[PDB]
């Protein structure tokens, strides 16, 4: 909630990187079900979270 | 007067006076060294006065592009429409050889925070987003704490410094990408997408983050602006040659005895910089081979040019290279000069975002060719082929990462061609 | 100007009787006058410059020996190229062919803005690049 309130209303998608990293910090790695969850919370299409997940190297998909 | 010699910056004229973190980095210590002093008076002067001091000082972007900051920050001094305006501080610092912006963040966090407020005030910005690479988790945390102390002290937030100006300072962590250091690729990363640069126009001053007027500025450029306002533009402009003013943070790494970050005057001779601070080239000056004078993105120069080159934007341009981030990398005579540059092209092939064809396909191409020049597994005609390829990439890409993949190659081919042709000779006689 | 002594002819030009064409393929053939549509697989627009005249498709059957496509229409592969719609229509009239004309279709000018992809409050903002 604190993360999402850092961005203008109407631009929740800007929280994809921090919230996706928060999933990795809680779990250690990003399973497909973690990215699917971040898509639900921020209401961005899942494919747009898969793009972010595979673009940056600090995310562990294994 | 016009001192024609430069260097020997005195400890009283240094801006980043906590560069080594031997004094307290928190708010209490920072104010004891000058930070957050008379900031209210600076803000009440207004944006026109602030932009006046930045222009007069001749401050130029420390992020590597080296544009006039005063002119760049003036695109934001226009009447607003319905959109908010933002200042984005570029704390990504991914350039190999560069580590100056790391020191500022974890040892002088309050200088950056005051730069954001002063700089944000000049541009009419409602907040500053500080984008710091994800690897710097401890340096970002330090900055986040200093941001808290400023909030609790009334220095930022609602009615910042008591001046009746409302300002916010946000920290956003990256997730691993050298390409997100590019100004537009940073913006797309803040907005939640892949770090892929945008074409220009539009320019960020018109359409930036969230689609609003934005200015992206480096950590070091923002961090020095409050001091330029307190001490005046003329004081800053008193250093370095003309159109090359100010102090500058230098990293000296590679084959030196004492690698170190250090502050020194702009336009100091490169040799004097290495010898006095870094402890000389490993094995003595006569053991020097070539120096990359501004991080990997700039061409390397040989020992002959290194004798009498000055460290400023214009002196290095006429050396066919650039000041860049001013990250001096030294390579001594035992270095495999071909293999050093091959690893740089491998770095770029790993960082290219893949968006646009010349860099997606070209840099990956130059990586394959350089991998063979290291083994000598080629024929001399491929050297000129690689030169032509590097020119097809340069100036044809969306962003400057493509240009910076080519320039390392052009430097090696420009000055060490006999080294390349020599290594091809050995492989041929061995295998034939 | 001219030295040869001209004459006046007010009749509309018709050459059906001297073309040598059989009666069947003049009276019962409908000629189509059109600018060919752009092949949608490619983006080039170089084949949409001229006017074409083509005739109605007729029966093609399978050859009992090898299965090839047999035809009995002498005009199956005939295609004429014209600079203007008026030349094409002029040609068909003097040859006695019934015809249709189809107006050239031209893509309307579009409003393309790169900056729209990053709009502050509009739906044209793109979710990806
Ligand atoms: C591939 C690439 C990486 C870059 N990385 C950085 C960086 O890490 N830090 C930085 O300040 N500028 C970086 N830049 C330059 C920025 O695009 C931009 O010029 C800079 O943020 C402007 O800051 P300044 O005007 O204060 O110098 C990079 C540019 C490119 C093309
Ligand atoms: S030059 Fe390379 S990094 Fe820059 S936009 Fe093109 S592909 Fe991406």
């Amino acid at each position: 909630e604190a993360i999402v309130k850092n961005y203008p209303e109407g631009h929740k998608a800007a929280a994809v990187l921090p919230v996706l990293d928060l999933a990795q910090r809680q779990n250690g790695w990003l399973p497909i079900s973690a990215m699917n969850k971040v898509a639900e919370i921020l209401q961005v299409p899942p494919m747009r979270v898969y793009e972010v997940a595979t673009f940056y190297t600090m995310y562990n998909r294994k | 007067p016009k001192k024609t010699s430069f260097g020997s910056l005195k400890d009283e004229d240094r801006i980043f006076t906590n560069l080594y973190g031997r004094h307290d980095w928190r708010l209490k210590g920072a104010q004891s060294r000058g930070d957050w002093y008379k900031t209210k008076e600076i803000l009440l002067k207004g944006p026109d006065w602030i932009l006046g001091e930045v222009k007069t000082s001749g401050l130029r972007g420390r992020g590597g592009a080296g544009f006039p900051t005063g002119l760049k920050w003036s695109f934001m001094n226009k009447p607003s429409d319905g959109r908010p305006k933002y200042l984005v501080v570029n704390a990504d610092e991914g350039e190999p050889g560069t580590c100056k912006d790391r020191e500022i963040i974890r040892h002088d966090p309050h200088k950056l925070v005051e730069g954001c407020l002063v700089g944000g005030r000049a541009m009419g910005a409602r907040a500053a987003y500080i984008y710091i690479r994800g690897e710097f988790y401890n340096e970002a945390s330090n900055l986040q704490v200093a941001i808290r102390e400023a909030y609790e002290a009334g220095l930022i937030g609602k009615n910042a410094c008591g001046s009746g100006y409302d300002f916010d300072v946000f920290v956003v962590r990256g997730a691993g990408a050298y390409i997100c250091g590019e100004e537009t690729a940073l913006i797309e990363s803040i907005e939640g997408k892949q770090g892929k640069p945008r074409l220009k126009p539009p320019f960020p001053a018109d359409v930036g983050v969230f689609g609003c007027p934005t200015t992206v500025a480096n950590v070091e450029t923002v961090a020095v602006s409050p001091t330029i306002c307190r001490r005046g533009g003329a004081w800053f402009a008193s250093f370095g040659r003309e159109r090359n003013s100010g102090t500058k943070l230098f990293n000296i790494s590679g084959h030196v005895n004492n690698p170190c970050t250090v502050e020194e005057e702009m336009s100091v001779p490169l040799k004097e910089l290495i010898e006095k601070h870094a402890g000389g080239v490993t094995g003595g000056w006569d053991n020097l081979l070539a120096v990359i004078p501004g991080g990997s993105s700039t061409p390397l120069i040989p020992k002959s040019v290194c004798e009498t080159v000055l460290m400023d934007f214009d002196a290095l341009i006429q050396a066919q290279t650039g000041l860049g981030t001013a990250a001096v990398i030294v390579m001594d005579r035992s270095t495999d000069i071909v293999k050093a540059i091959a690893r740089l092209i491998e770095f770029y092939k790993h960082e290219s975002c893949g968006q646009c064809t010349p860099c997606r396909e070209g840099v990956d191409w130059m990586n394959k060719v350089m991998a063979r020049f290291v083994r000598g597994d080629a024929r001399p005609a491929e050297i000129d082929s690689l030169w032509e390829i590097s020119k097809q990439i340069e100036g044809h890409t969306i962003c400057a990462l493509g240009d910076g993949a080519a320039w390392p190659v052009q430097g090696l081919i420009r000055h060490f061609r006999p080294e390349l042709e020599e290594r091809m000779q050995q492989f041929a006689q061995q295998h034939q | 100007t001219r030295d040869t002594q001209l004459i006046t002819v007010d009749e509309k030009l018709d050459i059906t009787t001297i073309t040598g064409v059989p009666e069947e393929h003049i009276k019962t053939r409908k000629a189509r006058i059109f600018v060919p549509a752009r092949n949608n697989m490619q983006s080039g627009v170089n084949n949409t410059k001229k006017w074409k005249m083509e005739f109605d498709t007729r029966e093609r059957w399978e050859n009992p020996l090898m299965g090839w496509a047999s035809t009995a229409d002498p005009l199956s592969n005939l295609v004429l190229t014209f600079s203007t719609k008026e030349d094409a229509v002029a040609f068909a009239e003097k040859n006695g062919w019934s015809y249709d004309v189809e107006e050239r279709k031209v893509p309307k000018p579009k409003s393309k803005s790169y900056g729209a992809n990053f709009s502050w409050n509009k739906r044209t903002r793109v979710s990806t690049k």
